């Protein structure tokens, strides 16, 4: 048995990624579990392509394609991030409460 | 184990303890600029257990954009918002920290569950270690229209990124 | 006096009470991000949950 | 299989009129936004005109198992590409009258276009991923895009947050449905690798259950909708309850019919507690917001619960009132956004009270409000009458009695807080009338952009009225999109 | 309940809650006893 | 089963390349003043105090030139599995090819024409 610890640390990351996600104050931090919740899937994906489909890898293909839209939406995240903090000049999650009820 | 499944196995071990450790740094620790380092911590041992898994492409890959240009980019964001706020803690502060750690922990349970109760349909032929010929001839196959609409998924990002980090002083 | 007050208070209580759950069931909605990403992944495991037995 | 690249004609189409607009705004600056809204709606139409051969083809599986064109991929695409043919419309003026540039804007929509219309067909797990998230980076862009208003950062913030993370659930659930039939990708390999309920593939479908209802806004993954439809441009808005919500809705209908057909009672179970708790709180809160895209927002979950009535009966007329209730949820939606921006545009606010007394000042955007805001309630000889008409008679055609009468039920309900606004608009006295209705500018279609407002007004509302009466055309333009949905 | 007792209809403690409680019950009794009653005593 | 081949060099050659500097620290703090009973601990600010605050402005020309080199990163190891097999594929996915490479040219006359690629 060696995929299911590729799963299970992949299934760690992922939740270590979510207690983070809810949690963190900074507002940055909340991308960075956001990555990490990403390279779980990816551990995910480049785990089934080693131990299932070693010949068509197709996971490691849905991987590259997984890396590179993440690379692109943290892009869009820190640049969302900064024009909220160009305006408030904060970037902390509990100061972002004003579109409530 | 002789020594080459010993030093996989070892290699595995380490390399999980590894990401284990930096991605509790990134979360559990006050200084932001900890964590966006850990951070890349993270992904160079993820790069290693790729490595491990026969993915050396894409192991290339997670050092060359996760490492040299998504960490870049948060490290330069961290220190374009460096400040000195005070962060007082609120007094509802059991409902977010309690109710997030039992989500986590009912998730990482119920991921457990079915990971070891799963029969996975494990190979028995060896993978091939010509990996990025594999991936470049699917790239104009069956993952054709992923890899033309990724270009335009990098255009539209490009010129979102740069429409709402930009001063308009006119 | 009855059909002003009881038969109206029937209509009006029914008009009232679900006024009062949305006057009340918007505070679900309270502004915070990771209480909604919370709310997601508390649905997620609860329907893995009821679809699970 | 055989790469069919006349397919994706009008995908490629729109992505060639994507780069047209871009480098023209790149060699003509602001003075391009002069014509390139008209060569986007040129484009646009392009793309539903060359769907029109397509409709007479046969399913005609298009990539090497990527892609489908048959007639419910097609009927989604013309959905989605006329979704984002009135947001253009729509925003000529707004998005020049808050000093930012239209021709990024009209990328960064057109962008979200071809990723909802590379939604609409899509069989490589993959393929859905690039797409859907195409789709949700380019709706968090537009969020954002008043990027000098705070609502506007706040809102592109907490729904990149909450993307992110559904998307990310949604990737755990395409990678445990990856693991879980092999290594197979394409939905109708894993419908064949796995045919039997268990623990885990109960996860991945709960897991893609969460980023679909996502885009749904179904009740427990709604609180992003709110926030988002008073922070983000009216437009983007008006994209984002129509042409994002009918991406997700094809998101859905592709995949669990396909993917899952083997656990249809459980995610028809967990699709009966989002329509029903969906319909529930969409109704019941939007009684109590006093801004109109709030109120749209909540009554947005509402119809989208009443979609989900359609979607979770499994017969053949479910899917086919599913599918129109969106055409017609299409018109009657951007007919009431149209006039929302229509009068934010002349007085600048948003609050249902400032409406009052709308009547005599501009009787056009009276008679259009009330009529998509009437046919949004289900008011007889409008089009959402007829919509919910079909919604209910499929869905008691298949037992499903309960869904039905809370769907009536909030519906009722639902009349009292679209003729709210219509009291505000029409009943109001003129010595009661607001603020913003006694300083109510001259009605002038002639400024930058009021003229394809008052052309896209104009449709919509002849739409949302007149095609009730004469829906039996797109009866069976839908009820032959229905065929292309395994099982029926 | 004010602009009932004015003029002709002006009693003194008829919007009361009591007296309206047992007029309701009173009446409304009346009622159900009349239904029932033709359920059980008219056949068909 | 591990068949890539090559890598049991390059888990050696990353350990003892991680020990070489720390091996040269810990040889040199072995052999090294141990000293300093008064401020070790001042910073340089060209010969005197702290002058003028302690921080820096907020430029985003970090942000925008990092964004770009994330955008063209990614073009570029899109862009390797193409070259590698390049031998084993026609003319259709150059072709192909050309047209991603066409629209992330585009993206990089947008990122030269509005002002993104500036000084620092
Ligand atoms: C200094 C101590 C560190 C290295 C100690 C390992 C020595 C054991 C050994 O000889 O084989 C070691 C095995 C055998 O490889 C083998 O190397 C073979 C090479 S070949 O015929 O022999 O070209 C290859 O064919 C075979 O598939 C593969 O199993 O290789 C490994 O285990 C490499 C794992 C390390 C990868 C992690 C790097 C990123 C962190
Ligand atoms: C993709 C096909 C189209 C590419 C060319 C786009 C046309 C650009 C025409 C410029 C408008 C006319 C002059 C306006 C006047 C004007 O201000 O123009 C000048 C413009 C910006 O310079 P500024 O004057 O604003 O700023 C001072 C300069 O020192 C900094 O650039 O520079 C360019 O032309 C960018 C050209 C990009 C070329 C990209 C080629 C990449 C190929 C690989």
């Amino acid at each position: 048995m060696q995929l299911t610890y590729v799963l299970i640390l992949a299934a760690l990351l992922f939740c270590i990624g979510i207690y983070g996600l809810v949690t963190s104050r900074n507002a940055v931090r909340v991308l960075m579990s956001i990555e990490l919740l990403l390279n779980a899937v990816n551990l995910n994906l480049i785990g089934f392509a080693n131990y299932l489909d070693g010949q068509q890898i197709k996971g490691q293909v849905f991987a590259v394609f997984v890396i590179t839209v993440a690379a692109a939406e943290a892009a869009v995240g820190l640049a969302i991030i900064l024009a909220i903090y160009r305006n408030r000049d904060t970037v902390d999650m509990e100061k972002f409460n004003l579109l409530k009820w | 184990m002789d020594l080459a499944t010993l030093t996989q196995t070892i290699t595995f071990f380490a390399l999980a303890a590894a990401v284990i450790i930096a991605a509790l740094g990134v979360v559990l620790l006050d200084n932001v600029v900890y964590s966006a380092f850990l951070l890349g911590g993270v992904f160079l041992s993820i790069a290693g257990l790729y490595i491990l898994m026969n993915a050396d492409f894409v192991s290339a890959a997670q050092i060359l954009i996760y490492v040299g240009a998504v960490n870049v980019l948060i490290l330069f964001a961290i220190m374009l918002v460096n400040k000195r706020e005070t962060y007082t803690p609120v007094p509802g502060r059991w409902l977010r920290q309690g109710g997030a750690a039992v989500v986590s922990l009912g998730v990482f349970a119920l991921l457990t569950k079915m990971i070891l109760q799963t029969p996975w349909q494990l190979s028995s032929v060896p993978p091939t270690p010509d990996s990025i010929t594999t991936i470049g001839q699917h790239f104009f196959s069956d993952f054709l229209l992923p890899f033309e609409l990724a270009s335009v998924l990098l255009l539209m990002a490009l010129i979102g990124a740069v429409v709402l980090a930009r001063r308009e002083l006119v | 006096e009855v059909d002003y007050n009881v038969v109206d208070g029937v209509v009006n209580l029914t008009g009232f009470v679900t006024m009062v759950t949305g006057e009340g069931l918007k505070y679900l909605q309270n502004g915070r991000a990771q209480f909604y990403a919370l709310i997601v992944l508390l649905a997620v495991l609860g329907f893995v949950i009821f679809s699970v037995q | 299989g055989q790469l069919n690249a006349g397919t994706i004609l009008p995908e490629t189409i729109l992505i060639v009129t994507l780069l047209v607009v871009l480098l023209a705004d790149l060699i003509q600056g602001r003075q391009a936004d002069r014509w390139t809204p008209y060569f986007a709606i040129v484009g646009l139409g392009g793309a539903i005109a060359t769907m029109i051969p397509l409709w007479t083809q046969p399913a005609t599986i298009s990539f090497f198992g990527s892609f489908i064109s048959d007639h419910l991929s097609l009927f989604f695409r013309g959905l989605i590409a006329l979704s984002a043919l009135g947001t253009i419309l729509m925003s000529i003026r707004y998005v020049e009258q808050t000093g930012s540039s239209l021709g990024e804007f009209m990328t960064i929509l057109l962008t979200a276009t071809v990723g909802g219309m590379f939604i609409a067909g899509a069989q490589e797990l993959v393929f859905i991923f690039v797409a859907l998230e195409t789709l949700s980076i380019a709706s968090y862009l537009l969020t954002g895009y008043t990027k000098r208003d705070s609502r506007s950062n706040e809102a592109a913030l907490k729904y990149l947050l909450i993307g992110a993370a559904s998307s990310a659930i949604f990737l755990y659930g395409s990678s445990l449905l990856y693991g879980l039939s092999g290594g197979h990708t394409q939905l109708p390999a894993i419908a064949q690798a796995l045919s039997s309920e268990s623990l885990g593939l109960v996860v991945a479908l709960v897991f893609v259950i969460a980023g679909i209802s996502f885009k749904i806004s179904a009740v427990p993954f709604h609180q992003w909708t709110p926030d988002v439809y008073e922070g983000a441009p009216t437009p983007v808005v008006a994209f984002l309850s129509v042409g994002s919500k009918a991406a997700g809705f094809a998101l859905a209908i592709r995949f669990l019919t396909l993917a899952f057909p083997s656990v249809t009672d459980q995610w028809q179970l967990i699709f009966t507690v989002l329509a029903i708790l969906s319909m529930i709180l969409g109704n019941v809160v939007a009684l109590a917001q006093t801004s109109m895209k709030r109120m749209l927002a909540y009554s947005s979950i509402g119809q989208a619960g009443f979609v989900m009535i359609g979607f979770v009966v499994g017969t053949e007329a479910g899917y086919a009132s599913m599918l129109f209730y969106l055409l017609v949820y299409l018109f009657m939606n951007l007919g009431a956004f149209t006039c929302v921006i229509l009068f934010s545009l002349r007085t600048g606010t948003d609050q249902i009270s400032e409406y009052a007394g709308l009547y005599q000042k501009d009787p056009l955007l009276t008679l259009g409000l009330s009529l998509c805001l009437l046919s949004l309630g289900g008011i007889p000889p409008l089009a959402g009458f007829f919509g919910k008409i079909y919604l209910f008679w499929a869905g008691w055609q298949a037992g499903a009695y309960g869904l039905v009468l809370l769907g009536l039920l909030t519906s009722v309900i639902s009349i009292y807080y679209y003729i709210r606004v219509v009291k505000m608009m029409v009943v109001k006295e003129p010595q009661e009338m607001s603020e913003a209705v006694r300083n109510y500018p001259e009605v002038s279609w002639s400024s930058f952009g009021l003229r394809p407002l008052q052309v896209g007004l104009v449709m919509t509302v002849i739409a949302t009225s007149l095609a009730g009466i004469l829906a039996n055309p797109l009866f069976n333009l839908v009820n032959t999109a229905v065929w292309d949905v395994p099982q029926l | 309940a004010t602009d009932f007792n004015r003029g002709i209809m002006k009693f003194d403690g008829a919007d009361s809650p009591a007296m309206i409680a047992i007029s309701a019950v009173l009446i409304l009794g009346f009622i159900a006893a009349l239904i029932w009653w033709a359920l059980h005593t008219a056949y068909a | 089963v591990f068949v890539l081949s090559g890598y049991e060099y390059f888990l050696g050659f990353l350990i003892i390349c991680s020990l070489v500097p720390v091996l040269a620290l810990a040889a040199s703090a072995l052999l090294r003043p141990k000293s300093g009973r008064m401020i070790r601990l001042t910073t340089y600010e060209s010969g005197m105090e702290p002058i003028g605050g302690a921080w820096i402005q907020f430029n985003v020309r970090y942000y925008m030139f990092a964004l770009v080199f994330v955008i063209f990163d990614v073009e570029t190891v899109f862009l390797y599995p193409w070259a590698v097999a390049f031998h084993q594929l026609g003319l259709l996915a150059f072709i192909e090819a050309l047209i991603f490479i066409a629209i992330l040219v585009v993206a990089l006359v947008y990122a030269w024409r509005k002002r993104a690629l500036e000084w620092s």
